[PDB]
């Protein structure tokens, strides 16, 4: 058989647009430096930039592909290059990385977008407020090369976290709960990404 | 004049990666162009003299050190994932124009 | 690795200027080089892939878009005096080094 | 037959030296400028370049051959390209040229070498005061490419002269021709001349 990542990889190196950002990410994201794995500041760029100059039908194609076995999950996983963009020594605390994160114009500007676009409402049939997987979608791949770079974080679903968890918060761990789970547990992002998968 | 050699041209074809005996294990595929036809008219010099020296026997032989069909551009890096989820990255392995060198 | 295309080498003859066919009226001689012998082993990228289709037939033929032996430095200008007293000078005419290209 | 004229061209093309720089002067002494036949600056500097750097053997062979007819003896003529390096549209007095050559170091090095060397005695079995054909010669070919460049002016002889005469001397005519007929009649320096073509 093979999967849907598979035919969305197959999709982007047969255009040229795709197939040029692709490598243009790949390449920084994978090549390491001194005492380190990669540049981040680097490959966040490049990754950016393949969000934001590839069409959508190819970057989300590859992003948001439905999955129905591990080889496939973890292609997926791979796309943003993890090891290089999301991950760290340590997690900081996800209140501490939103206050990174605001700091700069364009995660700022990203993540408003995210908690906007993709706020659920358990009443409408989207499931989302303001009823629109694709400014959703849109709102969530532009994380991507952000200091909020999320990724799949559960093999098993379509969960996704950034690069932060709520340990330490004093007075404020219910509101880094609500920032954090806003990612983990979002029925509206869900069925976003499910609407892609299936061919929308 | 109205170009010497136009049956130097690309060819498109589809492949798998595997197919290309680099030493990679992987699912994914590309487009790989290659360059490929005559180049029997003289473009330079050096290529002039050489088929002058045939025509006028001064080179006992003919097509000897003749020019050919190759890449002049190539085409951009293709990247791939492969079985093991380690990621390569393909460079000058696809021709972009053709030309007689 | 005691190099690939050994074959490909420099062969020089000694000439009259007029033998080139380039137009000239003139007694004067030359020493042209030229570049000959085959480049069957793959130095590059490119030609690997070539090879290789080649070898497991994704490629219907065989030696197609090959590389070939060529000029990859020139020799040093060569000037003469004409019948009619005017001087003249050839550039990129003859070959220093050779290579598979 | 032919002419040890276009012997010494062939000997000369044949040769890595030889042939490098006599390209390299018959170059800018033949690419003509925006009104001028060429750059007089640049071509007298390859000329002195070609004399220097190539061997007595080659670069005498093609300056100093011997003729039987005119269509060596202007092969010869050509050697210095002397229509950018020789002619002038006038004629300046041989003693101001003196001058001019005198304010230059490598013009009045060679000058002085060439009255030195060639200095005629006609006493001697060579004829020449410094009994030394090699360093006339030396000294000879030395003005090529300075503002006292001498060439080959009597297509039926072996003489030669600046490009100057003495008209408008005033007072100093006898010194300028004395000047200018040490290289017009020069005795020594035709003989070094001929000693060179025999074969010495
Ligand atoms: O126009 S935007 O404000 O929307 O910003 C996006 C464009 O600016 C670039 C230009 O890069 S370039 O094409 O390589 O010259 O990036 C530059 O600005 C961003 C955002 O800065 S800002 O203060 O938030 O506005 C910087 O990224 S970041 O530090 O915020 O993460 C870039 O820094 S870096 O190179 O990634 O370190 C900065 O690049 S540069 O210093 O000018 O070279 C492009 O954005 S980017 O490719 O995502 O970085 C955008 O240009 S574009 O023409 O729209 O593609
Ligand atoms: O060492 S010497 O004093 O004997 O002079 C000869 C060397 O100097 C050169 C260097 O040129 S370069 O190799 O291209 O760099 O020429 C330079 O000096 C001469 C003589 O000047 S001087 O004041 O009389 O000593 C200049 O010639 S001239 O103006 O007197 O006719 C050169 O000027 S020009 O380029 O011909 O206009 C001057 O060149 S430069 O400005 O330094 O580039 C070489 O002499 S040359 O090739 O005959 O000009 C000699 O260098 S070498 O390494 O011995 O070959
Ligand atoms: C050339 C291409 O795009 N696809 C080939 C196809 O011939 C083959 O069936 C497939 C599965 O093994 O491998 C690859
Ligand atoms: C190749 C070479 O150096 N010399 C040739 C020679 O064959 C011929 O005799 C000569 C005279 O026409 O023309 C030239």
């Amino acid at each position: 058989k093979g999967n849907n990542c598979l035919d969305a990889a197959k999709a982007c190196n047969l255009d040229d647009t795709c197939k040029k950002y692709r490598s243009a990410y790949i390449t920084p994201c994978t090549t390491s430096m001194s005492n380190e794995v990669c540049n981040r500041r680097k490959c966040h760029k490049a990754l950016r930039q393949f969000f934001d100059k590839v069409p959508a039908k190819h970057s989300y194609g590859m992003l948001f592909c439905s999955c129905r076995d591990i080889a496939c999950t973890e292609r997926r996983r791979q796309t943003i290059v993890p090891v290089c963009s999301y991950e760290e020594r340590e997690r900081p605390n996800c209140l501490s990385l939103q206050d990174s994160c605001k700091t700069n114009y364009i995660c700022r500007s990203r993540l408003a977008d995210f908690f906007t676009n993709c706020q659920p409402e358990s009443r409408s049939v989207s499931n989302c407020l303001k009823e629109n997987y694709a400014d959703c979608l849109l709102a969530y791949s532009g994380l991507i090369g952000t200091v909020m770079t999320p990724n799949y974080v559960d093999s098993s679903s379509l969960s996704v976290a950034p690069w932060c968890d709520c340990s330490n918060s004093g007075n404020d761990l219910e509101d880094c709960l609500k920032f954090l789970n806003f990612f983990k547990d979002n029925t509206c992002l869900k069925n976003a990404i499910q609407a892609f998968g299936n061919g929308s | 004049q109205r170009g010497k050699n136009r049956g130097c041209v690309l060819t498109a074809i589809h492949l798998n990666v595997t197919d290309l005996g680099l030493g990679y294990e992987t699912k994914e595929e590309l487009i790989f162009r290659y360059c490929s036809g005559s180049c029997d008219a003289a473009e330079t010099t050096y290529d002039k003299i050489l088929k002058n020296l045939s025509r006028n026997r001064r080179l006992v032989s003919d097509k000897v050190g003749q020019a050919c069909c190759r890449p002049i551009a190539f085409d951009d890096d293709l990247s791939f994932l492969d079985d093991n989820l380690v990621y390569h990255i393909l460079r000058k392995h696809s021709a972009k124009r053709c030309g007689c060198i």
